[PDB]
């Protein structure tokens, strides 16, 4: 689930 | 510990027609992410757990949001992309009887109620932490954190609108028809992903991912 753990590091 | 001013203050800080209203999901999915992280103690669990609340949960969450976007309108649904899906387009696209039931069991309601903003946050952060969710690393703190989100909302019900008795419970028993109508609305999606002759774009295949 790429974008929405990058989302949530962010 | 959770009060109800910063869930509002967390709606107010996010503001074919099948194809629109995929569209529109996709656009709202990363506008979710930080509606979430504006949620009391949200961020401050483990980013395993975040990721499993947000995908137990967007569908219910976006239904939620734009249907008590759509109160302003009748016989039709209001697009954060600022496009409007009349019940008649719907329903030439075949896709009439979901729509339907959106119009009727959720947005009629929630005009009929006057549900305003700081009751759908509390009802969305709810719907957020959702303690059934599986894989959670301890389902225990999100169940707690779902009792001080109701806690606040009948508090704030109770204090807003005293002359309602039964408004707390007429607010979470719509939490039903919105699971019905988010568990039929992904049965759509997955339909037209298998076709595959309907755009889906990557943060929403990702929801629909394994
Ligand atoms: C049309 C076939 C059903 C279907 C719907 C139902 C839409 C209908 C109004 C009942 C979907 C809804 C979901 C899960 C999210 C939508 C988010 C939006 C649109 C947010 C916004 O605009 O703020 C996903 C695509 C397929």
């Amino acid at each position: 689930h790429k974008i929405l753990h990058r989302l949530l590091q962010d | 510990d959770m009060p109800v001013e910063r869930i509002l203050e967390a709606e107010l800080a996010v503001e074919d027609p099948v194809t629109n209203i995929c569209q529109a999901a996709d656009k709202q999915l990363f506008t979710l992410v930080e509606w979430a992280k504006r949620i009391p103690h949200f961020s401050e669990l483990p980013l395993d757990d975040q990721v499993i609340l947000l995908r137990a949960g967007w569908n219910e969450l976006l239904i939620a949001s734009f249907s008590h976007r759509s109160i302003a309108v009748k016989d039709g649904i209001l697009l954060a992309t600022g496009l409007h899906v009349h019940r008649n387009s719907a329903h030439s696209a075949g896709v009439g009887a979901i729509f339907d039931r959106v119009l009727t069991e959720l947005v009629s309601k929630m005009r009929d109620m006057q549900m305003d903003k700081t009751e759908l946050g509390c009802l969305r952060a709810i719907v957020l932490f959702n303690p059934d969710s599986k894989g959670l690393s301890n389902p225990a703190e999100v169940e707690a954190l779902r009792e001080k989100v109701y806690a606040s909302l009948e508090a704030y019900c109770k204090h807003k609108y005293p002359e309602q008795p039964g408004r707390f419970a007429k607010l979470l028993l719509r939490l039903p028809a919105l699971r019905s109508i988010g568990l039929k609305c992904l049965e759509h999606l997955f339909f037209f992903k298998l076709i595959g002759d309907t755009p889906i774009d990557t943060f929403l295949m990702e929801m629909l991912e394994a």
